């Protein structure tokens, strides 16, 4: 199965994806619900591009990456 | 500014590995069954008066991800081997987890606890002395837990840290 690695403040989560047309928004929502519970605002960053939020409406395919950092908006990775 | 302990939760699919982990970390019971690939959670706790960092690895019960076991078994410092008291197949499955951990550790003793989870449920198909005797054959404690009611959840994880500290 395909999955992405999400690095967060207190550990990592592997998030299953059906395909690379999934949006980055869907991945973030799954990561936040698992690691934080029911709902602070969060962003995802490409592993190799720190301090820049990925466009959550874009597809996983458009990111050309399989590892992301989950960061609270007022914080850094 | 404190010691970290790397704990690993293993066992068949659906026994409650994730529910146990999230009850410990977040004081919350997960009702949904979202199968795990792999997730880690770090939390500062006080155990026997000593502050430390727990690094808990929540692993896959689904056989599709069985290749991952080699990696995490080598560096894990203590293992919760979890079955569900209403699922004798998950009790059978404990042996394959214990045997793979043993092989990767070259047959050393490893901090480990046999955990019988879902003890809140009325249906019980694993017998108590049966579970105690499996634990005794491995030389490890047996602890009955419920991720739903939090029964003995801290006991199970904290026993690993007590053992890692002594070994
Ligand atoms: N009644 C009860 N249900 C529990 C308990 N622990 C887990 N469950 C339930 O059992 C189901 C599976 O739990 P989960 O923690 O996802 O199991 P898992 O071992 O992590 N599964 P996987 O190996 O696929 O990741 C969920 O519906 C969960 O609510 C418990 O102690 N009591
Ligand atoms: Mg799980």
């Amino acid at each position: 199965s395909l999955f992405v690695r999400i690095n967060a403040a207190h550990g990592f989560s592997l998030i299953q994806v059906d395909n690379t047309k999934v949006t980055m928004k869907e991945i973030l929502l799954k990561a936040v619900k698992r690691r934080k519970g029911s709902q602070p605002q969060y962003r995802l960053e490409k592993q190799s591009e720190p301090n820049v939020a990925v466009d959550l409406d874009s597809t996983l395919e458009s990111q050309s990456a399989w590892e992301f950092c989950l960061v609270r908006e007022n914080s850094s990775r | 500014g404190m010691t970290e302990y790397k704990l690993v939760v293993v066992g068949a699919g659906g026994v409650g590995k994730s529910a146990l982990t999230i009850q410990l970390i977040q004081n919350h019971f997960v009702d949904e069954y979202d199968p795990t690939i792999e997730d880690s959670y770090r939390k500062q706790v006080v155990i026997d008066g000593e502050t430390c960092l727990l690094d808990i690895l929540d692993t896959a019960g689904q056989e599709e991800y069985s290749a991952m076991r080699d990696q995490y078994m080598r560096t894990g410092e203590g293992f919760l081997c979890v079955f569900a008291i209403n699922n004798t197949k998950s009790f059978e499955d404990i042996h394959h987890y214990r045997e793979q951990i043993k092989r990767v550790k070259d047959s050393e003793d490893v901090p480990m606890v046999l955990v019988g989870n879902k003890c809140d449920l009325p249906s019980r198909t694993v017998d108590t002395k049966q579970a105690q005797d499996l634990a005794r054959s491995y030389g490890i404690p047996f602890i009955e837990t419920s991720a739903k009611t939090r029964q003995r959840v801290e006991d199970a994880f904290y026993t690993l840290v007590r053992e890692i500290r002594q070994y």
